[PDB]
């Protein structure tokens, strides 16, 4: 291929005429086309939202959690609010795993 | 030394077209009691010799702030005028030239208990500028970043693609908020830089010199 | 023997006779800038005008004004010289600017010198060349020396005196000093009458005149006064100043 | 008509743009101060000091920690605490 | 949170170097371009009577 | 007849050989013409506004630093550590 | 005419009006339409010498 | 390059009665203007390839300080909810009629040009 | 056909820039066609009245618009009155613009 004359090409008729709106019928469960499109937007943030933490999750999370748990971890290293607590705890967990 | 070639009537001609046009019209000239005629050509033209600038300088802050603030809203960026000093440093020099606009008007001299507190008024002015600015792109970008903690804390709790209406509601939430977030970019630009004109503005004002003689009728 | 090195260095290799040969090179700008600090120097000034003579057919616009206001500083008046730049800006007159053309014209109003191909293409590039506000930002000191020289020389332009009287008001005269605002009055009124050409903004340079009369003779002020009756009825009108509110 | 002209004049930056980055990297790098979690120390501190003892903790965050406040390097461990 | 930079003149003057390259390059590039092009058409559109009355008397095409 | 020794620069027809360069501007062609005819006489007071923020934010970080080292020496001259040992 | 002149020009070919059209803001009216094609019918100098 | 209707002027005096009416479609087109032919692509100039390294130098360099950041998650996270309204962005805005509102913007463009009207400068 | 290059130059460069202008005429073409149009528009931007034309219709001066914008299309009626002048002088006579009372 010329690098910058393929998928230039390929963007462009999968940015016009690649609509996944019509060619996965979905007019039979949504109304507009304005509403696909404000629902792909939150689609694409909530999917965008699980890669990130799963693509790294065994973490322990700098964001508050509201007293929540992942799985059955509850008292390890990753449910830890004390952080330096937790990097004890998870130097240990290495090891270990 | 050879000057790149334009095309007549590119969409940014034509955009900065309109934004200077915009700005320029916010302080206008002031028609004189004459007919405006080759007598009075030198005073209008030195009555545009003595205008500030304002159709240039509040084009300079709308196209600089507006691509400071909308820098904040593309990824991987934040907003240059996000930072105290930044936004407030624009802010303090907008008063700034200003007041050194309506020093010049005499000869440099600073203008009963009455005048201490026009002063503060006027003085508050200067950081009242550049705070609205920068709060703003603060307050913005920081309760965003509140609530992504807040909308990242139940798919790290619940299932991953899992127990969906919870995130659902807070990733619209959140997606509403960048929304917002483009138009105090939008705005901010507008409001530093239409008080700016109303500022500077306020020392605009000479003498129009005008026919000492005539010959009527 | 530090003295007696330096003194045989300064008296063999920086003398005037090596600075005009460095000066061979660009001659309107070493001309243009040297007379400027203060270089008149009327024989050296003849190395000049036979330097550039081979390449004023060829020179910029901003390079013929560097030649002729520093011909005029240095008072030095080289015919031969003058009719090759009088063609060269009456073969690019429209390339000159009215900043450019009314020094080139104070210079060849001092040296009286003219050509009526020459008066046609500053009149022709000042008129339709150039902007019409250009005369506005002139300073009248200046547009009277361009009325003169083509009352000097009789040349009668109508549109050339339209043009030139827009740059006289109380905004241009103002910025003169009351001895060269009288020179310059005094200077547009005598040319005003010559052509018999009586703008509406004649009323700006009379009015110059007869709002501080103190500065002028009995004798100038009927000159002033021969002009004003002249311009009343050619205007329709009589005059009066105008007390500022 | 002449809409291919200009095609081949391809993308170009805008016409000063290397006095406004060579303005930014000015002021980022004449700060006159020491470079942001630095300290300037004597050369017979630096000839003698490890380049693991020179480092800091807090200069080195971990690239996608696991715990918030992982450091990548530990420094010297002859504190004066 | 970050509230005062490390420097408060570094941020002030990276405003002062920032608006006044975009002062210049508008002064300098976009209001020279914007301007011939508005100006083309503004002479035009205000000389468009009288230019073309001084044309028709001039032409003895007629 | 009129004969294009008189349309000589003045009016030209749309080229046929070549497209020329563009004109520059008198202010694109040099910094100097921009800086003496606009930049001094007509923005002088933004220069002026951005040179008072400069100083005046240096004012205001000379106060900041002398009074880190103020609250610097009165640990060193009482005995005390002047931050948290920070941290790790 | 207008419209079609601005489907040519550099504006229309660029990425995000590739797909559209001039003639769909506003459209040449009737009489631009057919001094368009009378255009076409004169750009031969000499059916426009026969016409005249 | 001298003017193209004096070489139409000449081109014309020196033709011949019987070959004019042949000769005015050469006439014509050696007095049409230049509209310089699309040459072949030679693509993304040796400053396109520094606007797109350099700007994937930045979002790399930008993008590492965010993963280690403290709120490294909420930083990255943050550029998935401003790139969303990128996509959003394209799928909403009209860009045919935003390209003639910006048209209407500029008092050249919102109008057409207005002077020499035909009658004026005929030669009969 | 004594001034018919000139009107036919007229007629040749502004149906060129009407046809191209606000489409895709370059700034390089116009320069070229009209270059005393272009000096007499950066005299403008020069000497810091870029905004002449806003400023007369701000104080309401239709007729120093009109006055504006024909005086900086006067330039193209030189090449005429170059050549009429030129047959007068050559034919002893004055030419008649040129005189105040004629
Ligand atoms: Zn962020």
């Amino acid at each position: 291929m010329a690098v910058t004359s393929f998928l230039g090409k390929a963007f462009e008729k999968y940015f016009y005429d690649f609509s996944a709106y019509e060619q996965f019928g979905l007019n039979r469960f949504l109304s507009s086309k304005g509403q696909y499109v404000a629902l792909r937007h939150v689609g694409f943030v909530m999917v965008g939202v699980n890669v990130l933490l799963a693509a790294n999750f065994p973490f322990n999370p700098p964001f508050p959690t509201i007293g929540m748990c992942p799985a059955g971890w509850e008292g390890t290293w990753v449910c830890q609010a004390d952080k330096a607590k937790a990097l004890e705890m998870y130097k240990e967990w290495k090891k270990s795993n | 030394s050879s000057v790149r070639d334009v095309k007549t009537g590119s969409l940014p001609t034509n955009f900065l077209t309109g934004v200077y046009r915009f700005w320029r019209s916010q302080n206008p000239a002031e028609k004189p009691h004459d007919p405006v005629n080759d007598r009075l050509l030198p005073a209008v033209v030195d009555a545009s010799d003595k205008r500030a600038s304002i159709g240039t300088w509040a084009t300079t802050f709308f196209c600089t702030i507006i691509s400071c603030n909308l820098l904040g809203l593309m990824p991987f960026n934040e907003a240059p005028t996000s930072g105290l000093g930044f936004a407030t440093g624009l802010g303090v020099s907008v008063w700034a030239t200003a007041t050194i606009l309506g020093l010049s008007k005499t000869g440099f001299k600073f203008p009963f208990i009455f005048v201490p507190l026009e002063t503060i008024s006027y003085t508050f002015r200067a950081v009242s500028l550049g705070v609205r600015l920068w709060v703003n792109m603060l307050a913005g970008h920081t309760l965003l970043h509140i609530l992504t903690g807040m909308a990242l804390a139940l798919p790290f709790s619940l299932g991953f693609f899992s127990m969906v209406p919870a995130t659902f509601g807070v990733c619209c939430l959140l997606s509403a908020l960048v929304g917002l977030e483009y138009l105090v970019a939008v705005l901010q630009s507008g409001v530093f830089s239409i008080l700016s004109t109303v500022y500077v503005g306020e020392f605009n004002h000479d003498k129009f010199i005008g026919p000492a003689a005539k010959i009527v009728k | 023997p530090s003295q007696n090195l330096v003194s045989t260095f300064a008296n063999k290799v920086i003398v005037e006779e090596n600075l005009v040969n460095v000066a061979e090179i660009d001659v309107p700008f070493w001309s243009y800038w040297l007379s400027s600090a203060g270089f008149t120097s009327k024989d050296a000034f003849v190395k000049f005008a036979e330097a550039v003579k081979p390449k004023v057919a060829a020179l910029s616009t901003s390079d013929i004004t560097n030649l002729t206001v520093a011909f005029k500083r240095a008072n030095y008046y080289d015919k031969d010289l003058f009719t090759g730049i009088e063609a060269n800006v009456s073969a690019n007159f429209t390339k000159f600017e009215t900043e450019q053309l009314l020094q080139i014209v104070a210079t060849f109003d001092a040296f009286n010198h003219s050509s009526v191909a020459f008066l046609d293409d500053v009149a022709d590039s000042i008129t339709y060349c150039n902007h019409y506000l250009a005369p506005v930002r002139a300073g009248a000191d200046e547009l009277a020396t361009l009325l003169t020289y083509y009352a000097k020389n009789g040349h009668e332009r109508a549109d050339l005196l339209a043009t030139v009287a827009r740059g006289f008001s109380e905004v241009s005269l103002g910025k003169l000093s009351a001895a060269q605002r009288k020179d310059t009055v005094l200077s547009a009124l005598k040319a005003f009458q010559t052509f018999g050409f009586y703008p509406e903004s004649i009323e700006a340079v009379i009015g110059a005149a007869l709002v501080s009369p103190a500065e002028y003779s009995a004798e100038e002020l009927k000159e002033v006064e021969a002009v004003k009756v002249a311009a009343e009825n050619a205007l329709g009108g009589e005059f009066v100043l105008i007390q500022e509110g | 008509s002449y809409s291919a002209y200009f095609a081949k004049a391809g993308f170009q930056f805008p016409a000063g743009l290397s006095a406004l980055v060579a303005g930014i990297v000015a002021l980022n790098v004449c700060t006159g101060r020491p470079t942001k979690g630095t300290k300037e120390i004597s050369n017979a501190e630096y000839n003698a000091t490890p380049i693991g003892y020179l480092q800091s903790p807090d200069q080195h965050p971990t690239a996608f920690p696991k715990v918030p406040g992982m450091k990548d390097v530990h420094g010297s461990p002859h504190h004066h605490h | 949170m970050k509230l005062l930079p490390e420097s408060l003149q570094q941020e002030a003057a990276t405003a002062a170097v920032v608006a006044s390259w975009v002062l210049w390059h508008l002064d300098t590039q976009l209001l020279p371009t914007i301007m011939r092009e508005h100006k083309l058409h503004a002479c035009w559109a205000a000389a468009a009577k009288r230019y073309n009355e001084k044309l028709f008397k001039l032409n003895p095409s007629y | 007849v009129l004969g294009e020794v008189y349309l000589k620069d003045i009016l030209r027809t749309p080229p046929t050989g070549a497209i020329p360069a563009n004109v520059p501007h008198p202010f694109q062609t040099s910094f100097y013409t921009y800086a003496t005819k606009k930049l001094i006489p007509r923005h002088w007071y933004l220069l002026g506004g951005f040179t008072f923020t400069i100083t005046l934010y240096g004012i205001l970080d000379g106060l900041r630093d002398s009074g880190k080292k103020k609250a610097y020496d009165e640990a060193i001259h009482a005995g005390k550590t002047p931050y948290t040992a920070g941290g790790h | 005419t207008f419209a079609q002149r601005l489907n040519s020009s550099p504006a229309f070919s660029s990425f995000l009006l590739k797909r559209e059209k001039a003639e769909s803001e506003v459209p040449p009216s009737e009489l631009e339409l057919e001094a368009a094609q009378k255009a076409a019918e004169l750009e031969d100098p000499e059916v426009a010498l026969r016409t005249l | 390059e001298g003017n193209s209707v004096a070489g139409i002027i000449k081109s014309v005096n020196e033709t011949s009665g019987a070959n004019l009416l042949s000769s005015l479609k050469t006439i014509k087109a050696q007095a049409a203007p230049i509209y310089p032919a699309a040459a072949s692509s030679t693509g993304y100039s040796t400053q396109a390839k520094i606007a797109l390294f350099g700007a994937l130098s930045w979002i790399l360099y930008r993008a590492d300080g965010q993963s280690k950041a403290h709120e490294w998650i909420v930083d990255l996270n943050l550029n998935v909810l401003q790139a969303a309204w990128l996509i959003s962005f394209s799928s909403l805005i009209p860009f045919r009629a935003v390209y003639f509102a910006f048209r209407g913007m500029a008092p050249a463009t919102a109008s057409t040009l207005n002077g020499l009207k035909t009658f004026s400068s005929i030669s009969l | 056909e004594e001034e018919e290059l000139w009107l036919l130059t007229l007629t040749q460069q502004f149906k060129h820039i009407q046809k191209h202008f606000g489409i895709d005429l370059p700034h390089s073409v116009v320069a070229h066609m009209d270059p005393l149009l272009i000096k007499k528009i950066d005299w403008e931007t020069t000497n810091a009245l870029e905004d002449f034309d806003i400023t007369l219709d701000d104080m309401g001066a239709e007729d120093a618009k009109e006055q504006w914008g024909a005086e900086n299309l006067s330039h193209h009626f030189l090449p005429l009155i170059r050549y009429r002048r030129d047959l007068a002088r050559k034919n002893g006579d004055r030419y008649g613009p040129d005189l105040v009372n004629g």
